[PDB]
């Protein structure tokens, strides 16, 4: 998984 | 180039471009709307953010593909084309940062608006930091840090812990710590504290606000799961 | 604008752009390669096709979204923005058609190349026909028809029924019949005959060629399933 | 479904 940003 | 179009028409066209997944057009329409000189409403700030996040997100994804190929390779073609993508990415970050400095941030007095624009300032310096090299690099990193820090300071004073902009700010600042600042402990501390304080404030929310807050809380949990 | 770049570097950069999903860059690199004046190899024709199909495919998908909104609406904004997308789509079709007329088709003597470029000519006139109105319109439709017909005539004389370019040509010409020419019976006849003649030639193929042919045969079956 | 082209 790639880390989440928003 | 959007100087001759009415503000309301630029906003309307931004919403049409979003539906059509035309994010470059969306960003240009929203840049034209900012350049009208008036503050943006909550909905308009969201359109501005969505438009540029999609544009820079395509450039970053491409840059990562090319950088990976370049690193495995280490003629001039891969490096040249990575540089071309990098320069265009830099130009979009500089455009956004320019909109924030001329003059969105200075006119933003309410907490919701000021925190939103300082988060954006940290995000676009972080994108510049992803591609930067050396110490030129240190000042870019510290610019991202400083913008995020000011946004965090306001958000903590002025917004509830469940506010979605506060939650997204913390999520992004924690990514900044983990992958730009080489501070994974700080990243993990920030994501955990933010998650915990939001959990304890959920009880105050409507069903709709709860849905909005828990969506970003899940992204915090996703990161902590990846990092621990 | 690609005049100063070596042909081989343009090709290499096209392949990098494809990996990075940068289809506008891919198309510009391939346009520069065509403009070097040399014939294209099989692999290079495929890169040219993939690049422009992705670019025009994004424009068409957006045009369909905006046209749908415009038709439900029936101020000037929706129509203006649909027109803007339409004009840019037209410009890309005109660019491709220009590459085919100056001078890809006239230098293409082998069946594989000539059929590939005439299929492309029919596809980009068909895209122009999707947005056209009136009788200006009739000549555009007949241009698509004529290019597809010449490609079909060569393909039937010179290629086996399982050849993937022949199969894709027939698939696209059958879509042209169904949705541009108002000839759904012709569309269904062509897709069925093409499917049947390919089935009867599969036995001649290697495992790899079989995989390539059956992939496009499945798209023919998908269309017949939708249309009957 | 939308019809297929290639
Ligand atoms: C879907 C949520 C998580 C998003 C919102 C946004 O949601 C809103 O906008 C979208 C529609 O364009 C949502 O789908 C909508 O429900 C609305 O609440 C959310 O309120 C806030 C502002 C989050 C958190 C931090 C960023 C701002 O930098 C942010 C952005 C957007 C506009 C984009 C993602
Ligand atoms: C995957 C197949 C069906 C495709 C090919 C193409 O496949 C080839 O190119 C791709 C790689 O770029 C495939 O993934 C590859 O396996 C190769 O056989 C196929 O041979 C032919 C030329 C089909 C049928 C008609 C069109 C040309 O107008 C066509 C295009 C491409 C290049 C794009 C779709
Ligand atoms: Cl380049
Ligand atoms: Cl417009
Ligand atoms: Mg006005
Ligand atoms: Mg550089
Ligand atoms: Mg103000
Ligand atoms: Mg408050
Ligand atoms: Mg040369
Ligand atoms: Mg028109
Ligand atoms: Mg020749
Ligand atoms: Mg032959």
């Amino acid at each position: 998984k790639r880390r989440k940003s928003v | 180039a959007m100087g001759s179009m009415e503000r309301a028409s630029l906003i309307q066209k931004a919403k049409l471009a979003e539906q059509a997944e035309r994010y470059e057009d969306m960003a240009a329409f929203m840049k034209g709307a900012v350049e009208k000189g008036e503050e943006l409403s909550c909905e308009e700030r969201n359109l501005l953010s969505v438009a540029y996040k999609n544009v820079v997100g395509g450039q970053r994804a491409a840059w990562r593909v090319l950088s990976s190929i370049e690193q495995k390779s280490n003629g001039p073609e891969v490096r040249e084309y990575r540089e071309k993508v990098e320069t265009e990415l830099q130009g979009v970050c500089d455009t956004v940062l320019g909109l924030l400095d001329s003059h969105l941030i200075k006119e933003a007095g309410d907490a919701e608006s000021r925190v939103f624009y300082l988060k954006m300032k940290g995000d676009y310096y972080r994108y510049l930091a992803e591609v930067a090299t050396g110490d030129d690099k240190k000042r870019i990193i510290d610019s991202a840090r400083s913008a995020y820090q000011e946004a965090m300071d306001i958000s903590k004073k002025e917004m509830p812990p469940t506010n979605p902009i506060r939650l997204g700010l913390a999520l992004n600042f924690s990514v900044f710590h983990y992958e730009i600042a080489n501070s994974p402990e700080e990243a993990i501390s920030l994501a955990k504290t933010t998650f915990d304080e939001a959990m304890a404030d959920l009880h105050t929310l409507s069903e709709d606000s709860y849905k909005d807050s828990t969506l970003i809380m899940q992204l915090l949990r996703d990161n902590l799961t990846l990092w621990t």
